[PDB]
């Protein structure tokens, strides 16, 4: 049975990612443009940390997350800002040409773009392999925002002070998933697919490892970080 | 150490 509490988290979800999620686009204005050596940097560096914001504005409207230590709010988005960021950008990705199509020609994005901002095929072999099998989920936007709030609210992450509370609050929206998928979603879409969708955090966990060591590797060299911004820099270090 | 995040979470 889906409880009022579950209909309840499962509103303010939908709600939090319709005003952190904007369809059509349009503050791509503000960004640096695409250029198509890493010529794409400036302009994916300024769609990473448009994203962020977006991420953390998700974030705090998760029901129990402010209950966290601000340390352990930090830690938690810090680690699972890449994941969340991949798994928000599912919703542009298109399996016709392996891109992500944000309602311009000017503004898709494929392999070869994401290679022009200094990532290698190391990372974006698996990536795509992520976005072609996440997408043929064919996931309700209920269980899209359950996913990127339980992502987000995992209590083994470095750092994490307080496990055993942001144990409690994945917990709450763990049950609310799995309940969800047994009252609302019809078969045969709905086999086996809670374990599949845990199994997409873990390839998240495997794909943010490697983010993070190409991340290492161009922001080493100042000539790239002078292109990120200050906020990709305080979260990705 | 992260006073961006800091106020975003605000
Ligand atoms: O609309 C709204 O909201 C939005 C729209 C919609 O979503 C969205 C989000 C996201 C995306 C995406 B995809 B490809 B994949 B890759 B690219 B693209 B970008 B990200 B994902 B990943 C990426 C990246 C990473 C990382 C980098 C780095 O690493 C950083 F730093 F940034 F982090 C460099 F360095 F490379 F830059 C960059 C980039 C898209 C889409």
């Amino acid at each position: 049975k889906l409880s009022e509490e579950q209909q309840h988290i499962i509103a303010i979800l939908l709600d939090a990612h319709h005003k952190t999620y904007d369809p059509t686009y349009a503050d791509f204005r503000d960004f640096r443009p695409p250029v198509r050596p890493l010529s794409m940097l400036p302009h994916l560096a300024d769609l990473v940390s448009y994203s962020i914001q977006k991420v953390i504005g998700f974030a705090k409207m998760i029901p129990g997350f402010r209950d966290l230590t601000s340390d352990d709010q930090i830690v938690l988005l810090k680690s699972s800002a890449i994941e969340v960021i991949m798994l928000r950008s599912n919703q542009s990705f298109t399996m016709d040409d392996m891109s992500w199509d944000c309602g311009s020609q000017d503004y898709k994005y494929d392999v070869t773009d994401v290679s022009k901002a200094g990532h290698t095929l190391e990372l974006i072999e698996p990536l795509i392999k992520f976005q072609v099998g996440l997408k043929k989920l064919n996931l309700h936007e209920e269980e899209h925002v359950l996913l990127m709030a339980i992502c987000i609210v995992s209590p083994d992450r470095p750092g994490v002070q307080d496990a055993k509370l942001v144990e409690a609050i994945q917990d709450r929206l763990s049950n609310t998933l799995q309940t969800y998928i047994r009252c609302r979603h019809p078969p045969p879409g709905s086999h086996q697919l809670y374990a599949k969708m845990i199994q997409k955090l873990a390839d998240l966990r495997s794909l943010n490892e490697e983010h993070s060591k190409q991340y290492r590797s161009l922001s080493f060299q100042p000539e790239n970080s002078m292109k990120l911004t200050p906020l990709v820099l305080e979260v990705f270090g | 150490n992260h006073p961006m995040l800091m106020n975003l979470l605000k």
